[PDB]
């Protein structure tokens, strides 16, 4: 158990389950072979993403 | 001076987070990306600016918003966005 | 280059926030101040680094931790910590 | 009107909380700025801190 | 006199281009000679959010 | 590293320009301020970045948008926004 | 640090603008190039300096002059001048 | 389509703005699809000095 | 004193080199001891545009 | 990052060189200043770039042109142009 | 970041210039190479640092010393020392 | 023709200045057209230490 | 940017040097390789960083440790570790 | 990019080391300063280049020569040479 | 005791005495109030130093 | 001629050592460069290392 002032979680096991998940996530993301794309390509993939959503109206 | 790069996996996170927010407010999903942006780019000239991650060692934490964290690593040749996560809940997930 | 200054009221918030965290974990109230530090001092050379506050205009927001926000104003002659607050609840107290 | 927000779209549970939080923050900052007591430099806060924790550690 | 090609200038006439330049020169010189001390970026930022907020209220 | 400061007269411009732009598009007024902002602040670490003004010597021109120019001067101790103007027309022509 | 490179198509644009201008003022043609060039080179050390293009995504806009815009893309190995255009009219043409 | 105020936009009417922005999109897309590999700054610089030199020769004749 | 080859030095004889280097030393020392505070680049830039403008006016008369 | 400042004495040198040159070629006077200026400004981000002066210790030499040298000193708060001199002859004079 | 390379012809210059300078001052020949070096190498991280050559377009001039100039070109993949010359006289005038 | 003032030019004559320029232009053009592949800085560095060492031996 | 390569002979030196340090302290032979590493790899982006070798021309010296020197050559296409030696004694061995 | 600064105490060391070497070879004392220089200045653009000191935490070690070490600290606003020491013996000393 | 291949010292106590001295030296140097001088001033103090030595011949 | 160097002026005890050390180093590098066996990239040396220490740790 944890007080909200003390931690962003709820219990001591939440500070275990979330952090093991995050550790496993990053380790998956780093082991991933797909090369890192530069900021301006992400920027491009973004404008395309929001544009596709705005069209669904 | 280091170029700002994102891992393919941190961009797959960006869709999964924006798409989830678009269901309620499409502009909130947009505003988030602008606060995300405003953290990621400043790193090109000030990489060692955000403290190291406690939960994940060798990475650095950006609490961009109370509910959202950017995780980056400063390489030999670049600043690398590793993942973007919800600071309180286990989201987004591996597929 | 601007000197880092805190408002008396922002330090009384540090007192009310750390004197409360110490009751559950005395080290957590210490660790918080160290994340509150390595986010207030970096502003001396980079004061226009954190985005402007939406809720309070003319101020800048530092989401130091998911539950905590630093509010500062970049004056003609200094970087001023206005208040430190709980990002989620109405705390600390009035006096 | 009163709505139930997702913890993925806002840091607040409801919209009523956000309004009363944002008015509180506005009032807090405005109190803190109108305050006459002069601003103390970072190293003095740093001093007031080390003193604070030291006084607590002494309480067994 | 002589009007200018749009590729060549952002103005239509030479006569105009200058009238603009003299105006800008007089404007800057007025603005610099102005005694009222310079306000920092965050105060302008404040004056902005305040400005739009006051307009949105006139709904 | 230099602090970014604006002259009262440069803000008086921002006012006139957003109040005018808004009477057609309240978001265009907003968006403009965000493009002006994204020019003005980057100067704190890179002041000698925009070329010197031809029309006004000792000042530097930021063509923030085809119709808008930011004029700044890099002082001994600060980066100073002198005026914000419409790049093509005489506006905002200070009425007092 | 990234090397500054131009696309063949942006140069075959520079030629076009300079040739039209020269028809009136051959020095204005020259003055433009000093400024166009004095925009492109600063990018080698500050690549994420100019905002992203709205009309063309993944590109960045340099309003070099009220009538002229430089469009560049930063990449993996170089800063790339894509095209140079008249900010107001459809000129120069592509070929 | 409607008319635009110069404070609002760099174009005369929206019709123009649309025409221009589709042209620019098509131009960039042409320029990127182009096979000719990118030349470094100093070669463009060379092609420039040569360009103005050829013009100056044509004026004094 | 002896003569110098242009490959060896930017001066004609050592005598000159010494004369020049003592002059430069005295010049810098004068320039540093000077009370007038240092003006930023853009003010020199201003003083320049003004300088050439005044000359160009004097040529077309 | 350091701001570029000139000593009053180096400017009252620039005037001298430009006035003498103009006596023959007023454009050569101009061309020189573009180059002198285009030497001084790059120092703001790369201050320890030009080697130290041999003849004058604590100063740095910029051979801007075969006939001209810029002398600067980097300090605590700014890059300072001390004097501009003819690399070969005793000119301009101090006053 | 670009690798620093020299053309065979630019080294052939260095040879002729040091062999000549040495017949008066063997240390001056040495010192020269150390001033040329301290110009040439810094280009790897800052290539667009020295202004373009007026006499030779597409090349960049390093006035390393009042009597000596380094001429380099910034390629797609490297910084290339083209020639090293005496800034005032026609030397080293390649005899073959 | 016309000789030049030392403040104005690093040459004595215009005639000369040009003769130098044409020479430099021809030199660079020869040096670039040269087929022998470019040697990296450290090899020039090697060729240097070798050069001075060979001279010092001629004592 | 140059790839980091080692000569077969420089790796046989690593073998002879670490297989000897392990006899007294196996961790010291490990720690050495980690100081030998974080001095060989940084060369990929900064190869002209260490001064040229005096004793051996055309090579560059890295005094990695008071008792150990890395010798490398920056080729047309790579950074090459030539040998690793004892800065004080004639070691490792010939074969 | 950080400016290179020396502590008054690291310069007092420089005399104490050069003056001691001048007793035997005045040029060796000079050559040392040139190898010292060639380590200290490169740090302005690559500060986090030399590994952290083991013996002294928060400092970084430059083994400039088998017998000499440069100790520096990378501050908020500068690269600071703390002391220069003999890598094998306790020299120079406190006065 | 230590082998020269293993350490730059001579004994285990040498790796104690030297490192405590260095720790005390740095701590003295940091506590020192005299503000840090920029590289070009050290450069100046150097040229002056060698010049004074060369004169003693 | 043979001299006794200070450990503050040289990494060698005597001048005779420096000569025979510098000829050894010259001969070593020249052997290493003339060597035909192609140069292996850093990550392969890295691999050969982890394998080396692992084999040693196994020896009780």
């Amino acid at each position: 158990a944890l007080s909200p002032m003390v931690s962003e979680f709820e219990t001591i096991e939440q500070e275990n389950s979330y952090n093991e998940w995050l550790r496993a996530k990053v380790a998956t993301s780093l082991a991933d072979p797909r090369p890192a794309i530069p900021h301006d390509e992400v920027e491009r993939r973004m404008a395309e993403r929001f544009a596709k959503m705005r069209k669904e109206r | 001076m280091l170029p700002v790069l994102w891992l393919e996996s941190a961009d797959t996170d960006l869709d999964d987070i924006t798409s989830y927010i678009a269901r309620f407010d499409i502009d909130a999903a947009e505003r988030l990306w602008q606060r995300l942006r405003g953290c990621v780019l400043p790193l090109s000239e000030h990489p060692y600016l955000y403290p190291p991650s406690d939960r994940v060692p060798g990475l650095r934490e950006i609490v961009a918003h109370p509910n959202y964290i950017i995780l980056y690593r400063v390489t030999t040749s670049s600043v690398e966005v590793v993942n973007v996560i919800h600071a309180r809940r286990q989201f987004p997930l591996e597929h």
